[PDB]
């Protein structure tokens, strides 16, 4: 039996262009616990993404924050991107500075 | 302090 | 009180890649404050909260090697459960339990837990009368006569009553009033587009602690209770956390619509609107 990630991409704090903040990948519902999480600027992979320990839930499923610090602009495009077992591929959802 | 636990 | 125990323990095996990662994580009221982590050359048991280091060499030489006992006797079950199964050798397979103790105002058990689930599944779980257990399947009847025969129940009812009790106590008094931490939600609605004569108006909460929160939107007194749209509460990861509900409303009509937010940290609960800029 296999559990589908849900993700959440969402900055730290309310974004202001120009201003340095952290972009969090929040992945929760997936079982079983191997996962890869990516975190993208306009396509490309970002380099330091930090992870925080796995931990799992009441109905046994695993959660995890994954989080790169970033400075907003009116342009840039930020994404999280997620390859998990329980998925044909890996599943991309874009940063919406509004949500 | 976690429990000794006993095989399945 | 109330307080709780509580141990989160994780066992996944990797045949070929090395030996099953194993780990026991512990929460003094939903906070970490220990961790033993297998994956490692000379694992230990580690403080993971700085009040926690109170406790001296021979207690985390104790808990390491009861944590390394556990681990080993989680190997074996790991294979235990191939057998149970008719699985193959090869793949990669997942123990979980969750067991602990909470614990009243009185210092009282309240609540003992001890269940298993393996592969994310519901395996066992020892009932709330603390003597009997319940079988997810067939191959847990297997486990659930071998525990009855042994009076595996007995020995947890007496740990949950007496031994997770005594140690959260003997924690608490190194640790508590942290664990009552609060922290308020503040919050803000933002105004967001939308096609022909309607906007959207979200009600954002920051930065609250515990994660425990309600939003609500009321047009002229009464809750909507529909098409209201929320996202799950979610980490800021610097231990707080945020949550946010909107609802879609006529243009021109913004004023007519009020968020309310529920939280124990608040004096009383928050209600607020849509304030445009001058
Ligand atoms: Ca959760």
């Amino acid at each position: 039996i296999q559990k589908t990630p849900q993700i959440q991409v969402y900055s730290r704090h309310p974004p202001e262009n120009g201003k340095p903040n952290i972009l969090n990948c929040y992945v929760t519902q997936f079982h079983p616990p191997h996962i890869e999480i990516q975190m993208l600027k306009n396509g490309k992979k970002i380099p330091k993404v930090e992870m925080s320990d796995m931990s799992f839930s009441k109905d046994w499923s695993f959660y995890i924050l994954a989080h790169t610090e970033f400075t907003p602009t009116e342009t840039d495009t930020y994404a999280c991107r997620v390859k998990h077992d329980s998925m044909a591929e890996p599943k991309t959802v874009y940063w919406d500075r509004d949500m | 302090s976690i429990i000794n636990f006993e095989k399945l | 009180g109330p307080h709780s125990l509580r141990y989160f323990v994780t066992a996944v095996s990797r045949p070929g890649l090395g030996e099953p990662r194993y780990m026991e994580v512990g929460y003094v009221d939903d906070t970490e404050f220990v961790r033993f982590d297998s994956d490692a050359e000379n694992p230990r048991y580690e403080p993971r909260a700085r009040w926690m280091e109170q406790e001296g060499p021979e207690y985390w030489e104790r808990e390491t090697q009861k944590a390394k006992g556990n681990e080993q006797s989680f190997r074996v079950d790991l294979r235990t459960l191939l057998g149970y199964y008719n699985q193959s050798k090869g793949g990669s397979h997942t123990i979980q339990v969750i067991s602990g103790c909470e614990v009243g105002s009185d210092g009282r058990l309240l609540r003992g837990y001890q269940q298993y689930a393996y592969d994310g599944c519901d395996y066992i779980a020892l009932n709330e009368d603390l003597k009997t257990w319940t079988a997810a399947d067939m191959a847990a009847l297997i486990t659930k006569h071998k525990w009855e025969q042994a009076g595996e129940a007995e020995r947890l009812r007496a740990y949950l009553e007496g031994t997770c009790v005594e140690w959260l106590r003997r924690y608490l008094k190194n640790g508590n009033a942290t664990l009552l931490r609060t922290d308020s939600p503040k919050a803000h609605v933002t105004h967001h587009s939308r096609p022909e004569d309607k906007v959207t108006l979200r009600c954002w909460a920051l930065g609250f602690y515990p994660a425990d929160i309600t939003l609500t939107w009321q047009l002229n007194g009464e809750e909507l209770i529909q098409d209201m749209e929320l996202v799950e509460t979610r980490p800021a990861g610097d231990g707080t956390f945020q949550k946010w509900a909107s609802v879609v409303v006529p243009l021109g009509k913004e004023q007519y619509y009020t968020c309310h937010v529920y939280h124990q940290g608040l004096p009383e609960p928050l209600t607020l609107r849509w304030e445009p800029p001058p």
